[PDB]
């Protein structure tokens, strides 16, 4: 109701509501270590927040008080805490209770409190009908907000949602192919979906992502989840790979190819392929490559795996 | 800023 | 440039005195400004700007100590600050009731962090309640919460626990099994470490897995050789100049720690290029006020000051103590807890 910046606004201290309920101070001893300073508003609120608390008046007031104290601290997770106590004790609307915590997220979208409480609601409803929406808008102001991917992750699986979600992630790749938080999202839904052992999902998806390389060869996310979705079978098994990568080097060259093609070099000699000398000399050829001129800044790493590759396959 | 908590 | 050591020491002692309502939104983590402010003072040798006796008695009143009838045991630990209205105890009586006072598994860690880099011995410390909460904590599936009451959950909170039970030098704290499971399926595809499985890898969580499994001393039982390449591979390729937190992200300062730190119990932190990485991190120092920030430009805070010192410190910057990398105290402190460690075994 009554708004902290309202020009009418009264402390609690003045408000007769309030004149049975004794403040409780806070108190940080002889020498406070890291002391906030607070206002004569901050100060008054809370000072009656630890007064209903500390007496678990599960109040009407006590509910509209959290709201003040939000307001003041959204990161308080006792007061998030208390306030669902008291949604549950005064059986509020938690309907109502969704659109109040959609506007606070969208105001404070990092915020942890606000997001584990919307999550609360949702399983208390056991209604996720409005969340991958709600989730689509955060992620417009930040489409890699951690705390909005794994909030819909949770919803996805929760209520097993994934029948439109490989559509989602193919459109947000369009916006931003480089967006590494889409790109693991693509591995969950398929994962978690008809999985990479269907031949025609793994070529599906092989052949997607190189199509998505050829739009922008350096782009490390699509470099690792082309590796990691083979990585796991063999690289050395794909034959055609091999041969399709060597021929991209000379127009869509990047550090990351180079790495992919030591990788599947290492994968035959770990598999005692044919030429095992002729093979690591490959190898070693191309980790100079990288230290030398491909990814510099990586120079005593690449020289450090050539010294591996040589100490264990000679 | 980070927010870790 | 150059390293502004003494402006940083001011910029750390600031911190403990007091702070704009502005960082109101800390409140409740005052004990890990705490923490980042002492453990930086500690770092760059000069505690002895502050009185280790008055902040311990500080410390210890945040302690949530079992009441008489112990029916409290299971929310035992340390509190982030005073700011239930609890009165100030240095944990010299019994614990006093109350409906919603417990303690933080963050503020535990980083509490018995401060009262060791500050010379304490925790014998104040009720060692079982506090181990006795921590497991209060662990879910199903390994991970932990941050409070009794109820929270997300993730790996942020698995180092924690860990850090606790390797300061109390006790693992009755957690079910290790099952942390290590979570540790385990936390592991993206593209080989970094998630905060939970599924989720995007990221650099602050696969410090918190590798650097969990480090203080365990189950590294190498947990991954294989070929993991732990992977997962190298996976950490080394954050170094653009500083380093990022995730493939396609603007490096941070906090992440030459967070990341560095990792490569660092990897064993190949030797393998990066140094003065990049010192170059971009010293390029977000705060040469008025001291500190450092996340980018350059910007304003410095706490967590950035501190991890960018220790981002230095794993550099072996002149004038930093070498941080423990798995525990995140300095090594100077690291011992001063094996002898603690040893005493008590008597
Ligand atoms: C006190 C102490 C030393 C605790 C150690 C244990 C913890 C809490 C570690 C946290 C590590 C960490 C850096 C987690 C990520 C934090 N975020 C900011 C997550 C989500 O927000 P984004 O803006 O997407 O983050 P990012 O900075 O990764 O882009
Ligand atoms: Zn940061």
């Amino acid at each position: 109701f009554l708004s902290l910046d309202s020009p009418t606004y009264v402390l609690y201290r003045d408000r007769a509501e309030w004149a049975d309920i004794d403040p409780v101070p806070q108190n940080d001893g002889p020498s406070p270590v890291v002391q906030i300073i607070y206002s004569e508003k901050f100060r008054d609120v809370y000072d009656y927040f630890r007064a209903v608390l500390q007496r678990d008046e599960r109040s009407e007031r006590a509910f509209k008080l959290t709201r003040d104290a939000i307001e003041l601290n959204a990161a308080n997770y006792t007061v998030w805490h208390f306030r669902r106590v008291l949604l549950r004790s005064l059986q509020k609307d938690l309907q109502e209770e969704m659109n109040y915590i959609i506007a606070i997220i969208e105001e404070q979208p990092k915020n942890y409190q606000v997001w584990h409480h919307r999550r609360v609601l949702v399983e208390w409803l056991k209604d996720p009908s409005q969340e991958l929406e709600f989730i689509a808008d955060i992620l417009n102001q930040d489409a890699k907000n951690y705390h909005a991917w794994q909030h819909r992750q949770w919803v996805i699986q929760e209520f097993r949602l994934w029948d439109n979600e490989l559509q989602y992630v193919d459109q947000l790749l369009k916006e931003d192919v480089r967006n590494n938080s889409v790109w693991n999202q693509r591995h969950f839904v398929i994962s978690n979906t008809t999985g990479y052992s269907d031949r025609a999902v793994l070529e599906r998806e092989v052949q997607y992502t190189l199509e998505m390389i050829k739009l922008v060869p350096h782009n490390e996310s699509a470099w690792n989840y082309l590796k990691g979705i083979l990585q796991d079978r063999g690289l050395s098994r794909y034959p055609n790979l091999l041969n399709q990568l060597l021929d991209l080097q000379p127009s869509h060259s990047s550090p990351y190819l180079i790495a992919f093609l030591v990788d599947i070099y290492e994968d035959m000699l770990e598999n005692q392929c044919d030429n095992k000398e002729d093979i690591l000399n490959k190898a070693l050829e191309l980790c100079e490559i990288l230290a030398k001129e491909k990814d510099t800044i990586r120079k005593e790493y690449w020289r450090y795996i050539g010294r591996s590759l040589q100490s264990k396959h000679s | 800023k980070c927010v870790i908590f | 440039l150059d390293f502004l050591r003494d402006r940083h020491v001011r910029f750390f002692q600031r911190c403990l005195q007091v702070l704009p309502e502005r960082y109101s939104s800390l409140e409740t983590s005052r004990l890990t400004i705490a923490f980042f402010a002492l453990s930086g003072l500690d770092m760059l040798d000069s505690l002895d700007v502050v009185n280790k006796d008055d902040i311990i008695e500080w410390i210890y009143s945040l302690q949530v100590l079992p009441t008489e009838d112990r029916s409290n045991l299971d929310r035992c630990g340390f509190r982030g600050s005073s700011y239930l209205g609890i009165p100030f105890n240095p944990s010299k009586n019994p614990g006093t009731a109350h409906p919603y006072d417990s303690g933080h598994i963050a503020m535990t860690y980083t509490g018995l962090s401060c009262l060791i880099i500050l010379g304490d011995d925790l014998s104040r410390v009720d060692k079982e309640a506090c181990l006795a909460g921590l497991r209060a904590l662990q879910l199903e599936d390994g991970s932990f919460c941050a409070v009794p009451e109820g929270s997300e959950n993730d790996m942020r909170f698995v180092y924690c626990a860990s850090c606790i039970c390797y300061m109390l030098n006790n693992w009755s704290g957690m079910d290790m099994k099952k942390a290590i499971s979570y540790i385990r399926r936390s592991m993206s595809y593209d080989n970094g470490l998630a905060q939970g499985a599924g989720l995007e890898s990221h650099g602050g969580s696969t410090f918190c897995g590798i650097a969990s499994l480090c203080l365990m001393g189950k590294l190498e039982e947990v991954f294989s050789e070929k993991e732990l390449n992977r997962i190298k591979r996976w950490c080394i390729m954050r170094q653009q100049n500083g380093y990022h937190g995730r493939p396609n992200k603007p490096v941070d300062t906090c992440y030459s720690f967070w990341v560095g730190a990792t490569l660092k119990l990897l064993k190949i932190f030797q393998y990066t290029n140094f003065e990049k990485n010192r170059n971009y991190i010293l390029s977000t120092q705060d040469r008025l006020v001291g500190g450092f920030a996340k980018w350059p430009d910007s304003h410095p805070d706490a967590l950035h000051a501190y991890f960018g010192i220790c981002g230095l410190s794993l550099m072996e910057e002149s004038g930093i103590c070498k941080v423990h990398p798995a525990l995140n105290v300095s090594t100077r402190t690291s011992e001063r807890l094996r002898d603690l460690h040893q005493s008590w075994k008597t």
